[PDB]
């Protein structure tokens, strides 16, 4: 279809970071659709979770 | 777990396990019973692991607990001995599991930060968890013996 | 993502104490129930090709409009997008199965899923009939004692997507 | 050549090993170049350098072997390529 | 003063050689305000790497 | 990001009118003050190991629940996280110090901080208890006269949690 | 200015200000009196500056005020004058702040769009640049014409 | 995006059906102005530069305090963002025109542009009154017919805004 | 990369042959020294720390040139390098040993380090005896049976960096 | 890179001495050149323009078979790309002369230029003369003392190209 | 140095220098002669200034010279002793530098991997330097002191 | 050229060209003898295509060829008119090709910088390019005119 907004949280469980990385904890951003399974997927596979998921465009 | 690491693994790759897994999760669950076990014998020998390990720790390193010392001090020296006892708990949670993921995730993510900012010295670290080792293996078999101090060992080279 | 070992030591270790008598006894009934477990996730893993086969010809059988022209799933592209989706719900159904938990349902398959569908508009309701027709497929191959436990996943996803 | 670029480009990097080159080869002949760009965006490897926010930037990796001479040589080679296809220059006076 | 003498002479590594380094400044859009003059060097830093 | 002088600047340009006394005035303030900030700040870099050592002990004395099973700060890793923040909060309270400002600390400090420490769990008023040991233990050691000036930007992160 | 760039710089690579970043900041605080004296210099003789910098640019280029000119009129050469008068308000901004940041960020990103859109030929916003670099340091003595200079020549070699 | 002849073909594709007379007859109707489409585009980007010189010019003439200082369009940053949004418009109607749909508007111009402006402080009127010089200025470049078809998406365009 | 049993699949492959008794006996004679290669795998991995700090302390002390003012190993940055690689060393070592093979050393450690290190600068010829000095240091900790198979492994090392 | 003070500290670190007293008189004579060095850094920077305009019109008066049909400076890309080439040339210089020292025009500009060049079809002794012109150019807005040393670097580059 | 560091600057965004960067090394420059004779001074007392260090350090720290401290005897006395020299050296650098690049990437990336390997405490290290600082800074006139011990707070900071 | 570009698209997904690219192939080369037509006429019309034109844009602007121009002398006016004879070549290979790719990667890419390095006013090369423009379409047909102002309004379009 078209873009999604995407929502989602990305906690770190391996390390604990030096740099600030707030923005690469929380982050919206825009999706569009035929990499959203994949993008989802890793957010999944990373420990993160979703917080919501929107449709802008479609 | 054991578990737990194949099937992560095996959804890395997005497929089911493979035979190798699945032989794994099949050794990992028909050898549950003597984990079991000798996570009991750990269990029940709270004291006389703990208090030996901090003895022969004391008496290694006398600095710990004399004067000017990270442990001098009654609630000091209880501090030290409830991290052995942290650490032991996890030693426990390790064998049950299976691997070392619940004594990496709880005790071995962040520690050297962790005892930096507690100024305690991790050769002090090193030398407690090989006191325990010792004390650990002493009150096993051979076979469980070998197990219990591939855990210790991990949890050493961690620190160290 | 934890399984039921996993369960177990988080309970423990937010508490801080040694495993109990419950402890073990959990621990024992997980051990006991590892054998059948990987065994359902070898026949599993063995027709999962046949499985998502026989699912969706039932679920496209029951609902024909959902293939036909104007369904949802009508086009070669949402075809595949359902079939695709049905085979992620079986993996991680079997994956949950054999770790004795439904967590990894949790992150990594209702993380967001029932979002992304009321926001694409995929029907809830046919979502949840092709999980039925899954778990009736799988639950025929693998074998009573483990069609019962894969059926506590099914209907875990079900729920969820619910 | 088009996969060393891309690791330069988005990696900092040269290619790491044979497999490297079999993965984005089995790409760029099936899919083309934007499956590529996405593969190499969406590695493991980028967001665990680069994350979110992070420009690339040349690197020079440790491990695996081989793998930092070849970034030394990869970083530090300039483009070698006329920018246009048309109107070519030649080698050659004019004396006056 | 013994144990800090050159062995090597005059003919021994400085630090700059050795392993190569990456660029020590490391470009950035952080979320939230951000000043123009560099987010314009942020673009120039993209598309020059 | 802004500074005082920046900000004055930015109020001119604005107006699109030339600097007047009261600008001036402003810029002398702050030159005068430049001295003083520079050593509060290099005496706090010096120190900031000591600074964030003592305030999380002054912290986990003071409600030692965070640090037993069940706090938020009981794992090393979620130990580390804390002293982590610790140390964030303080070098950006030094940058927004030396800056005369506070916009580093909304830009790049407080920029979505609450609602990440409502999703992860951590105790909002815990760390704001944290940011006044930080406060307390620096401006135990800058002076009196850099306290209140260090104290205006743990004021400004504290307030902006809360 | 001199202090966020410092900071920025420090930020990046998440660590405190070094003693060269601090000493960078401490002699530009040192100097703040002499760059302010500088600016109120330059801001109490404003008038006078524009105006002879658009006579020297006029007797220059005078096709800009002549027929067929873009600075034809005498609404247009108001208009003129008041560029000139931004750009002499610029780079006191760029005084009292230490760097040309004020001029970069109000008056040089996206100048070139803004002259082509309104038909201001480049070269000749360069020479009015210089007009006003040699009439501003005429008022100013060696030293602070030394500085000023700069700002001047930074803003002449973004229009050009 | 899609055109009038990707519109036609969707409506039918979902009613699962050939196409029909009056299909056909959509199909004529925009095959005939497809040389009209094509004069005006090429005299459009003939002329854009111009066009967008001449609507800037008037929008700010009528206007005068948008690039006055405390104006939005006070900056040589701000003027070119704003010249550069005139260009983007009148690119993207000159595309709408040629597609002979809105489409392409609404999911890559007008979506979220209200946001954006409001958030930033763009006022939305004379935005709009800078797209209807674009269209009085376009409209006297291409001719009557061109005007009328290209008025059809200025007007969408300001319409998307408010 | 290949250990006994793949390089025995790998042979047996390439001609396109069926396991033989030859084959067989291969696999026996690895199967019998999987338990040995694993507790030596673990001893090293229990003293890998010491191992590392003894045998550096011995090169650096036959070689005092290294750390001193104008070395290779003089700087922080230096010293921790070549301890690290020394770290490398160890590791591959012991995956060499518990694969029973010494391909994973040709093609992880081997290719390219010769003018890897000829581009740095690093001694190779101290490298080797950085080499033997983890061998000297290992063979004590890992016992004689275990120090011969350990041996040969840090000798195919030496012999490839010579 | 590193500069005049650096190189002195390299020369002393290898040696493992504090400084001499011909340490400090190389440290006194780049101090006492550091006003020269960025007095003409500022005239230099303020005439970039100016100096590649004269430089170019220089180098292709002497050799118009550079900008003939054919030649390497022959389409609008190619002429863009040669005057770039001399900012580059022009900028790194500057560098270096205000560094004291040669460094950073070898590893930033000297590395795999020739082979880059000789890749490239650009011709070697046209850029030397276009680097040439550019120094004669330089040499009398910078003045005599500022001159002779800005010269050393045009020639260093001149000489690294041949 | 603070040339090198504006140098560097600027050339990742491949500019020239700015007139800020131009007066920060003129600056540097100005001052050049008194951080100069302070490394002077500081070069000539190395032998009082190590001695002394040294020995507030062993009597603010008592266990590391005793038995069983990892500079206990003769010669790991003079291995600690060459390093604080080592790292007097690096302050010289630095002071002439005018940045603390020298002792940055000379004494500091891979410091405490260094030490780590060497079983020396990085607190140890921390009072060494601070000991040094006393001792430096006691030799210099204020300013001086106060330019130094930034330097000394530097290093302290970074072995922490 | 149209293939060219059909290519590099169809190269760039790694497949064949699709039927609307060989569809546009086609075309284009059911259209060669027009466009070959069209050159051939605007080549022998060369020499009166630039005589008129810089003779319009020099009566325009005199100041280009009085004392102090840019075009001013014999040998500069001659370089005027041999730029023309380049951009009338660029056209004419632009209509064989079939697009303005030749046109854009010989003279236009980099031809501000060029003409800004030479100090040619570009205002000068768009009027003169609108004179070649209005020279040379009326020598060809309508329909061959509409097509050759594509071209020539694209390149005054590049050059603006
Ligand atoms: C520079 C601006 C900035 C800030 C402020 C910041 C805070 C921050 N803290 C985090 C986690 C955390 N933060 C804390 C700290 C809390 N625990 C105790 O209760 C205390 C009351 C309190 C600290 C005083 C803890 C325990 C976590 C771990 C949460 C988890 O992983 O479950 C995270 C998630 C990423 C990670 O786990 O590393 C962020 C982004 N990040 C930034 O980039
Ligand atoms: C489950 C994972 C986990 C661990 C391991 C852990 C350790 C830990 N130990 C602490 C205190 C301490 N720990 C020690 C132990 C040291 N003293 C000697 O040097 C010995 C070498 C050594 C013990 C073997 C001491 C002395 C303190 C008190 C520090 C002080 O009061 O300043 C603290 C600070 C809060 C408190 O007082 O309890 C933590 C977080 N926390 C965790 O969440
Ligand atoms: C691993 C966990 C996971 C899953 C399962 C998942 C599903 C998922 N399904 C999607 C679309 C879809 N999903 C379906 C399937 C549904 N429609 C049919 O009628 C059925 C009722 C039903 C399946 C049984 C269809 C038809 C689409 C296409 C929707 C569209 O393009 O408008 C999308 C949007 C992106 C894309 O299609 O590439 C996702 C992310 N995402 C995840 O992270
Ligand atoms: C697993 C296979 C493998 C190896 C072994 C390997 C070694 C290796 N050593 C390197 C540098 C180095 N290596 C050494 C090694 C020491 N110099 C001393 O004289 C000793 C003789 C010697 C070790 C005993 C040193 C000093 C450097 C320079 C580090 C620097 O410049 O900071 C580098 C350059 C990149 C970097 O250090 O980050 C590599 C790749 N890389 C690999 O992929
Ligand atoms: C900062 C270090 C650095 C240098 C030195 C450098 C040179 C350089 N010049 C190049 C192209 C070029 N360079 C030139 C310049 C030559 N042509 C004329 O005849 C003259 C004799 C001469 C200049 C005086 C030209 C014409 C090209 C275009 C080549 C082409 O597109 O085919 C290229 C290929 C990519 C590009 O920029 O277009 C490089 C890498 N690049 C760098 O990053
Ligand atoms: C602080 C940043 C800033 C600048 C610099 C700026 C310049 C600026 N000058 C303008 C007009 C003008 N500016 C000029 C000046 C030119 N005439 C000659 O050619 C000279 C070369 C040159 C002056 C030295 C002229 C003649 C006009 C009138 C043009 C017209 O009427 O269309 C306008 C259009 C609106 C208005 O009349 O105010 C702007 C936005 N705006 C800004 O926000
Ligand atoms: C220029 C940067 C640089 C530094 C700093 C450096 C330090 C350094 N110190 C060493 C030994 C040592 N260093 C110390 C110092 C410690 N003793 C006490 O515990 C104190 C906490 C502390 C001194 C204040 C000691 C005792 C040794 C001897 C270790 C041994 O022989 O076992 C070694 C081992 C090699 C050798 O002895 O020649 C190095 C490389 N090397 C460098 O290239
Ligand atoms: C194929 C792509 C291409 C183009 C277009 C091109 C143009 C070009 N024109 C040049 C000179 C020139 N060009 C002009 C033309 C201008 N004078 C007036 O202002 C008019 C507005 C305008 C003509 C309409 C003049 C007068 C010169 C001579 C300048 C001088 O000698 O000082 C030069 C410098 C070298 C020479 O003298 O031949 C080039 C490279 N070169 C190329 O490789």
């Amino acid at each position: 279809t078209r873009l999604f907004k995407v929502t989602a949280l990305i906690p770190s469980y391996k390390k604990v970071r030096g740099g600030r990385e707030l923005q690469n904890t929380y982050f919206t951003k825009l999706v569009e659709y035929d990499r959203w399974f994949a993008e989802q997927q890793r957010i999944q596979k990373q420990g993160g979770k979703i917080l919501s998921v929107k449709m802008v465009a479609g | 777990s054991v578990v737990t690491k194949a099937i992560v693994s095996a959804d890395a790759e997005a497929r089911y396990l493979s035979p190798g897994e699945l032989d794994r999760i099949r050794g990992f669950v028909s050898s549950g019973e003597r984990r079991l076990r000798v996570a009991q014998t750990l269990t029940e020998s709270r004291e006389r692991i703990i208090k030996q390990a901090g003895d022969q720790l004391f008496q290694k390193r006398p600095d710990l607990v004399s004067p000017g010392g990270n442990a001098y001090g009654a609630e000091r020296t209880a501090s030290c001995l409830r991290d052995l006892d942290y650490y032991l708990r996890l030693v426990t949670f390790g064998i049950v599991a299976g691997d070392v993921t619940p004594i990496e995730e709880i005790g071995v993510i962040g520690v050297k930060e962790m005892y930096r900012n507690l100024e305690v010295p991790l050769p002090g670290m090193v030398e407690a968890v090989k006191a325990m080792k010792s004390v650990a293996t002493g009150l096993l078999s051979g076979d469980d013996s070998a197990e219990v101090g591939y855990y210790f060992d991990y949890l050493a080279g961690a620190l160290a | 993502m934890q399984d039921a070992i996993t369960s177990v030591i988080n309970t423990y270790d937010v508490q801080g104490k040694y495993f109990d008598t419950s402890a073990f006894d959990k621990l024992k009934a997980y051990y006991a129930t590892g054998e059948l477990r990987v065994r359902a996730a070898g026949t599993i893993s063995a027709n999962a090709a046949t499985i998502i086969k026989e699912a969706s010809a039932k679920l496209f059988s029951n609902q024909p409009d959902l293939v036909r022209p104007g369904g949802n799933a009508y086009t070669t592209r949402r075809y595949a997008a359902c079939v695709r989706d049905m085979d992620y719900f079986l993996r991680y159904a079997t994956y949950a199965m054999l770790a004795g938990d439904t967590s990894i349902l949790d992150e990594r398959v209702l993380n967001g899923l029932k979002e992304t569908y009321n926001s694409l508009g995929v029907p809830i309701s046919s979502t949840v009939q092709g999980i039925q027709a899954m778990k009736e497929v799988t639950g025929s191959l693998v074998g009573s004692g483990a069609a019962k436990e894969m059926g506590v996943y099914f209907d875990y996803l079900s729920s969820g997507l619910s | 050549k088009v996969i060393e670029l891309l690791t330069k480009h988005f990696l900092g990097r040269a290619p790491q090993d044979q497999a490297e080159i079999q993965r984005y080869n089995r790409i760029l002949a099936g899919k083309g170049l934007k499956v590529a760009i996405e593969e190499v965006l969406n590695s493991d490897e980028y967001t665990q350098l680069f994350g979110e926010d992070v420009v690339p930037f040349k690197r020079y990796p440790t491990l695996p072997t081989g793998t930092y001479l070849a970034s030394v040589a990869t970083n530090d080679e300039m483009i070698q390529q006329s920018g246009s296809s048309y109107s070519p220059s030649y080698a050659g006076y004019s004396y006056p | 003063i013994q144990k800090g003498k050159a062995l090597r002479g005059a003919e021994g590594d400085p630090y700059t050689i050795g392993t190569r380094r990456s660029p020590k400044p490391i470009f950035w859009v952080p979320q939230g305000g951000t000043n123009p003059t560099e987010f314009q060097n942020v673009i120039r830093a993209a598309y020059r790497q």
